[PDB]
């Protein structure tokens, strides 16, 4: 069963997203999210992308959804809104896990599944290479070359950061 | 026997904190001019597990009537994340040996907030709710400091790998090289307990109880247990960034009493200063952190930023 | 491709779905495009991890730097809609038509 | 296309090098002052013709000279050899630090016996 | 004292980078010696498994190119055991 | 599957102790016991969020400093740290830290 | 004159603010004027991340050593002195 | 309307992360660094409408070695034949496969 | 907002549109997108209403989903090419993807749904910022991947946009949504001749963007969003009213009008390309659009709407503000034509 | 008096120093009276799955010295 540990926590991943997205009170879907994330870290992590996945965990799921979170609770709605409270965010909640399982069957029973793109049913540690990387961390090091080459990068993205904060202050003004 | 480890790890320290308890109780007596519990058992050994069965034979209530499945996770969470933030600490050597493991902690707490914000809530009341908006304020606040200071801090230590600062502070504690932001950050370790003067979030003077006033029995002494399972994790891990300790590799025993030591003495310093000071006034505690503390967090990162390559002293990655 | 491509892509393809299909919040809308944003992410990743684009190991960062930018953007318009109207229900974003 | 060319068996039969890692370790920098030639060989051979299959006998130099690296250790120095080694093994990271002393044995008996020189940093 | 210390952190560090060095040569042949032969392995009991296959060549290389390309894990490990193929694959990334 | 482990024995003995506490003594035999304004300091939330994304940022900053081009790593790793400084004056100056 | 009331008004009622400025512009400044900043550069360069992959010899690169041990080639003794 | 201004005022903004072949931190190589290669130099200089026929066979392998497709159909066809022989019967894996002889180091 | 501020938002906005129309990596063409984005929102609030509110968040979703869309075709093409660099997409459904995302940015149909709205919501300076400088960077987009575009869609959404433009005109009396209306119908003008030649997707953008600077500067000159209150204005300002008939003449595409040009070299390059039945119904259609310009020709210039007695008191007064390059661009929509063999300048 | 608090940190004290020798006396016995090494980089990993196979009892602590040879 460990074989396939990137397939189950893809399937977990593509039920969160279902979960959020039949769009029960933003608690739950907020809960989804979390889910989510901590699941995409899981998938992260077994590429060996063991930083990039963790900063979903902190500045993803304890960062843009833990404010998604106090907003929803600032506007707070008379119902906590759920799968079942709603007949069609129940029925879509269920569709959505069916259509996953249909996928799911036929990419393993079809060696060679096509919804858009062709997929082959082996297991994903086969895609894996053989090199070795020594005495560094690959994802370290072209993250960190983000300083001594993505220079450009680094000026536009604290630019947009910058306008980012003035942009914020000036849509909350209200005149 | 990897469960064995776990369960070695999980056990004492949930002893520890019951015990923590009784020593806090003590401490803020004697400082009182009052004794502690003593009457339970030799020297009050014995209050903590009465106070724990006297909880969890109390009546269970529960007028929440509002996603019942929250208010149920939130002590899972808060008790789980507690427990977990103590796997990757290298004392000397850790259970889960990680490169990254400080984001890991730091992602492990930023998790836990989520436990306050769900407990208030699913109260469905009017203190547990604003009052756990209050506690997202606080450690959302404080958690940026926290961040900065430490990757000021780990700047020394080459990597986000806990077992290293051992390495780095073989010959020296780090507090000598960076005393102001081990006062800030022992500072953002308060408030991230929410702990006195910090203590807005339960704030009992303030709010009847905060976001467990509609906890009781079983539930409210989860969210005891994290807490005090948060303050010994966080002073464990202030005492491996700054507080460093010999270690002999052929004898841990060493280092591990000399570390407990150090743990133990900060934790007594949290209750001292519990004792010490009144609270700050909530406005006042941001004020404190986005306005006066985060500016020299910023300056302090710009000169460890610049120290190693100025003199030479870049750590190794490795 | 993998299969955990396909699992990628298709909670890319739900979560825009339920994007584009609204029920009565938005923050549950703004909800979906940060999901979005998640999906982007991981395929992103998991692609720069396998081909060994060590220069582009950045890239999900940045995605992901915007991604909250535009998640703010989001939210601080909800909260204006929400001064303006009470809630944030979609059908009070009515006055412009056509 | 067309079908790869994997040597055979009997042709990568090679005599092995079977010494755990804190032995090479404790051995690393005489073997690399010592066996240079035959390894440096190998290494071009690899780089230049990024074919693991052009560089096989290379491969089997480089294990040759390995081999008699360690039976003249063997032959000469071997008890220090072995304090040395089963002291480095004892770290988790095989660190140099922790054994110097026994490290200074075995250098001094390797330049008494032998003549080998410890290889400067750098 | 920091100073001091970081800077023969770094000599140690490039100590320990240079027994690499001097034993990487070894390692390389060791590795594209199993490689090898870890194909060849594939390759015979593939001609066993799917002689009856029709219209199948074995060993036929998949790239147009007659140029090595560094096997994939599926390639090495495909018909291994399970507890191999989750060490090759996972190993450095669980071992904690 | 260390770490697999640690996460699942961790959450399935808080959970253990949450049905412990929820259910063993809700068992005890009793009796009947009967039983937001829009905050606009919310700002300070939102900034968190993009300030978080700087701190994101500056993370690997360790690593960077193992660069060759250390002149150039420096420039932007303190440019980026006083475009945050800028941020905060700005944000300071314009009244918009208006805590609680 | 006027400079000196400025900085003893912020002192007086910005300490931090003051500490903060002295401290970043001293992490701007001082860097430039460092001598070690050069040998941070060069320790860097000195470490082996990657192997040094050995070079053909044609028989015309006197400068280029034929062997470790040899007086040919870079040296890390600067390195030694630090 | 693709203003080439990097290529006016000779400034590397972005065209370092836009291949895989360019030059990365301490030479770190892609996985398909060798077929890239190929494939741009292939198609340098022809315009596009050339490359996209001329050096067919050269981006046809660098997608391949990208992706893998071809090579996954191929194991997922030995793997599928395997089960089926030794479901008749007829195959028994060799002991080196079972784990029964230690592996070349 | 801080005048400080509106400038630094501005440039912003001009720094996204020059960054996608700069980079040759795709990450940051989408990062300029971001910032554009983000730039604009507080822009198009610069006057806080409930209706600008609202037009903020419908152009905030509509340009975020384009934005995720674009992104994720961008990590297709990825996937399957390895290959960052702004050129041939090498696969169709990513292709498709960008496409659809790019469209929406422009507002083409049937992705015009938010066009009409957003430029009621927002003021006439941001409508005229909406519905000029944003246009430039996904045509700039579009032009560097002409060459992938798969002509069905692309013509498609062109001869939609070009339909659906006409149409809503006429049933429009506001002069925000009569010009957005327009403006879809020229976005569909201009990606008709994309898959074929460039150079008269850039002619007929730089046309375009010349009449609606004139038409919204003489609109925000007239200050009238409703057609009755430009029907106002031949009382108070003749001159203003006479040269928004011309440029609206323009507009339509009447010769020997500067607007006549982009549609007759359109015409000229499909026909080129053995397209007949395209250009013939793209432009009979126009005729709408005429239409609805000849509407508010006859309610402004042509004939003389009842005034209101304070009008006498607007006409001791003198506008105070000078829109430098006015008449200029009036000069450019209206007397370019004989000047097109100058088309080559671009090319 | 005040050394009456003594004796629940003794206690506490003792509950802490559990789980670190714990840890310590854990890896010492399955690795073998050996550190568990330390593998955070590629390099170290394969180090160790060489050490496996040498091992030939699978276990990558077991060490073969000088005698495996010749």
């Amino acid at each position: 069963m460990t074989m396939y540990i990137a397939f189950i926590l893809s399937t977990i991943f593509v039920i969160g997203f279902v979960g959020f997205s039949s769009k029960p009170s933003p608690i739950y879907g907020g809960l989804g999210l979390i889910v989510s994330g901590g699941v995409g870290c899981g998938i992260v992590l077994n590429f060996g992308g063991s930083f990039l996945g963790l900063m979903v965990f902190l500045i993803y799921l304890g960062g843009m959804l833990v404010v998604f979170g106090y907003t929803t609770a600032m506007a707070t709605e008379m119902y906590p809104e759920v799968w079942v409270s709603n007949k069609t965010v129940f029925g879509a909640f269920v569709s959505g896990l069916m259509m996953e399982f249909c996928m799911v069957y036929y990419a393993l029973k079809e060696e060679e599944v096509e919804i858009i793109f062709k997929f082959n049913g082996l297991g994903d540690w086969v895609i894996y290479d053989t090199g070795d990387s020594g005495f560094f961390s690959e994802e370290a090091m072209g993250i960190a070359a983000l300083y001594s080459y993505g220079t450009w990068l680094v000026i536009v993205t604290g630019w947009s950061l910058l306008i980012g904060v003035v942009v914020i202050m000036e849509i909350t003004r209200g005149n | 026997m990897f469960m064995i480890n776990i369960l070695s790890l999980i056990i004492p320290i949930l002893l520890a904190v019951a015990f923590l308890t009784l020593v806090e109780r003590k401490v803020l007596g004697y400082m009182q001019l009052r004794k502690g519990p003593n009457v339970v058992g030799p020297y009050g050994l014995l209050q903590p597990i009465a106070d724990a069965l006297k909880l969890f034979t109390k009546e269970p209530l529960r007028p929440a009537t509002s996603s019942i499945s929250m208010f149920i996770i939130a002590p899972i969470l808060a008790l789980s994340l507690a427990l977990t933030m103590w796997v990757p600490l290298p004392m000397p050597y850790p259970l889960i040996n990680m490169n990254l493991g400080v984001l890991f902690m730091l992602a492990m707490s930023s998790l836990a907030v989520y436990s306050i914000l769900w407990s208030g809530w699913a109260s469905n009341s009017k203190y547990a709710l604003i009052g756990a908006l209050r506690a997202v304020a606080q450690t959302i606040s404080y958690e940026v400091t926290l961040a900065i200071i430490l990757l000021s801090v780990l700047l020394m230590n080459g990597s986000y790998t806990l077992s290293t600062l051992i390495t780095t502070q073989e010959h020296i504690w780090m507090i000598f090289t960076s005393w102001p932001l081990a006062m800030m950050w022992f500072i953002s370790t308060l408030a991230e307990t929410n702990r006195a003067p910090f203590d807005l979030t339960e704030g009992e003077s303030e709010l009847v109880s905060g976001f467990n006033v509609e906890y009781a029995a079983g539930p409210f002494a989860m969210f005891f247990m994290a807490e005090y399972a948060n303050i010994i994790m966080m002073n464990a891990f202030t005492a491996i960034l700054f507080l460093g300790a010999s270690h002999d590799p052929h004898t841990p025993e060493l280092y591990t009493i000399n570390f407990v030591l150090k743990t133990l003495a900060l934790t007594i310093t949290f209750l001292w200063i519990r004792a010490s000071y009144p609270r700050f006034r909530y406005d006042q505690l941001m004020h404190l952190l986005w306005k006066s503390f985060l500016p020299l967090t910023l300056a302090l990162c710009m000169w460890h930023i610049s120290l190693p390559i100025m003199t030479a002293s870049i750590p190794p990655q490795s | 491709m993998p299969l955990v491509y396909m699992n990628i892509i298709m909670a890319f393809a739900i979560a825009l779905a339920g994007l584009l299909m609204y029920r009565s919040h938005l923050m549950s809308s703004l909800l979906c495009l940060e999901g979005m944003m998640l999906s982007l992410f991981i395929m992103s990743t998991l692609i720069i991890l396998n081909t060994h684009f060590t220069l582009a190991n950045m890239m999900p960062i940045i995605l992901l730097v915007f991604a909250a930018c535009e998640a703010a953007l989001g939210l601080s318009l909800l909260v204006m809609v929400s001064n303006t109207y009470g809630t944030d229900y979609v059908q009070n974003l009515n006055l412009l038509q056509c | 296309p067309g079908i790869v060319e994997l040597p055979t068996l009997e042709d990568l039969k090679v005599q092995e090098v079977k010494v755990s890692s804190s032995v090479l370790k404790a051995a690393a920098h005489h073997y690399g002052a010592q066996c240079d030639k035959p390894n440096k060989e190998f290494m071009l051979c690899r780089w230049e013709e990024k074919d693991p299959r052009r560089c096989l006998e290379e491969g089997k130099l480089v294990n040759q000279c390995a081999l008699d690296f360690f039976r003249q250790i063997k032959r000469h120095c071997a008890e220090p050899f072995t304090e040395y080694w089963t002291c480095i093994d004892y770290s988790g990271l095989q660190l140099f630090r922790h054994c110097r002393k026994q490290q200074a044995k075995f250098d001094e008996c390797v330049l008494d016996k032998l003549g080998w020189v410890r290889p400067d940093l750098g | 004292s920091m100073m001091k210390w970081n800077r023969e952190r770094r000599r140690l560090q490039i100590e320990d980078f240079e027994a690499r060095i001097a034993l990487m040569p070894l390692f390389q042949a060791e590795k594209d010696r199993r490689v090898l032969q870890m194909l060849r392995e594939n390759l015979e009991e593939e001609a066993i498994i799917m002689k009856d296959v029709p219209d199948w060549k074995v060993g036929e290389s998949v790239f147009h190119t007659t140029r090595w390309v560094t096997p994939m894990m599926g390639e090495l490990y495909g018909l291994r055991t399970n507890e191999e193929i989750l060490s090759a694959t996972y190993g450095f990334i669980w071992y904690t | 599957m260390n770490i697999m482990l640690t996460l699942l024995t961790n959450v399935t003995l808080a959970s253990l102790l949450v049905l412990i506490a929820f259910w063993l003594p809700q068992l005890n035999a009793y009796s009947e016991k009967t039983s937001p304004f829009s905050m606009k300091f919310f700002l300070v939330a939102i900034t968190f969020l993009l300030f978080d994304l700087e701190i994101a940022l500056l993370l690997p900053l360790p690593w960077a400093s193992q660069t060759n081009n250390l002149k150039t790593m420096l420039t932007m790793a303190l440019f980026l740290l006083i475009l945050l400084a800028a941020s905060l004056a700005y944000e300071w100056t314009q009244k918009g830290l208006e805590w609680a | 004159g006027r400079i000196a009331s400025f900085l003893k008004n912020a002192w007086a009622k910005e300490p931090v603010l003051v500490a903060s400025f002295a401290i970043g512009g001293l992490a701007i400044i001082l860097p430039s004027l460092s001598p070690y900043t050069n040998y941070a550069i060069r320790i860097n360069r000195a470490t082996p991340y990657n192997y040094p992959v050995p070079l053909r010899d044609d028989g015309n690169m006197p400068d280029v050593p034929s062997h470790p041990q040899d007086p040919q080639g870079p040296s890390l003794e600067w390195l030694k002195n630090l | 309307p693709f203003f080439d201004v990097q290529k006016r005022l000779g400034l590397d903004l972005d065209r370092w992360m836009t291949i895989q072949s360019a030059e990365q931190p301490h030479k770190i190589p892609g996985r398909c660094h060798a077929f890239e290669k190929e494939w741009i130099e292939c198609a340098h200089g022809i315009g596009g409408i050339r490359a996209e026929k001329e050096c067919k066979i050269e981006f046809d392998d660098f997608v391949e070695c990208l992706l893998r497709q071809k090579t996954m159909k191929r194991l997922s066809a030995i793997k599928r034949q395997r089960d089926k022989l030794i479901k008749e019967g007829k195959y028994t894996p060799p002991p080196h496969h079972l784990g029964k002889e230690d592996p070349r180091p | 907002m801080n005048p400080i501020i509106y400038t630094t938002l501005i440039m912003t906005v001009m720094s996204g549109t020059m960054l996608v129309m700069i980079s040759s990596h795709w990450l940051l063409i989408w990062i300029g997108f971001e910032m554009n984005l983000l730039a604009m929102i507080p822009v198009l609030m610069k006057n806080f209403n409930p209706r600008a509110t609202e037009a903020a968040t419908k152009y905030f979703l509509t340009q975020a989903t384009a934005s995720m869309m674009l992104m994720m075709a961008i990590i297709i093409n990825l996937l399957y090419s390895g290959q960052w660099t702004i050129t041939k997409m090498f696969n169709p459904v990513a292709m498709t993807m960008m496409t659809m995302a790019l469209a929406m940015k422009l507002g083409l149909s049937p992705f015009h749904f938010w066009v009409p709205e957003v430029t009621q919501g927002i003021s006439l300076q941001a409508g005229l910022l909406l519905l000029t400088w944003q246009k430039l960077a996904p045509l700039s987009v579009l032009c560097q991947i002409s060459q992938s575009i798969n002509p069905n869609l692309m013509l498609t959404m062109a001869m939609l946009s070009i339909l659906i433009g006409g149409w809503g005109g006429l049933n429009q009396t506001q002069l925000r949504k009569i010009m957005a209306y327009s403006s879809i119908a020229h976005m569909g003008w201009m990606t008709a001749v994309l898959p074929y030649n460039t150079t008269m997707t850039i002619l007929n953008l730089l046309i375009y963007i010349t009449m609606t600077l004139a038409m919204f500067m003489l609109l925000i000159h007239s200050s009238a969003t409703t057609t009755l209150s430009l029907s106002h204005t031949w009382n108070k300002m003749p001159v203003i009213t006479s040269l928004m008939m011309v440029t609206l003449l323009s507009m339509g595409g009447l010769p020997p009008l500067s607007g006549f040009m982009p549609k007759w070299m359109i015409i000229q390059e499909m026909t080129k390309n053995e397209s007949i039945i395209m250009p013939t119904l793209m432009a009979m259609t126009a005729l709408l659009n005429l239409y609805f310009y000849m509407r508010l020709a006859y309610s402004s210039s042509l004939t003389m709407f009842p005034s209101t007695n304070n009008m006498k008191m607007k006409w001791q007064f003198e506008h105070t503000k000078q829109m430098k390059l006015l008449p200029t661009m009036i000069v450019l929509s209206t007397l370019v034509l004989p000047m097109t063999p100058a088309l080559s300048s671009l090319n | 008096m005040w050394f009456e608090i003594l004796p629940g940190i003794a206690v506490m004290a003792a509950c802490l120093f559990i789980p670190g020798m714990a840890t310590a006396h854990i890896h010492k016995f399955t690795n073998g009276g050996k550190e568990k090494r330390v593998a955070h980089f590629s390099y170290q990993w394969n180090l160790m799955e060489r050490d496996r196979c040498i091992s030939g009892v699978n276990r990558y602590h077991v060490t073969k010295g000088l005698e495996n040879i010749d």
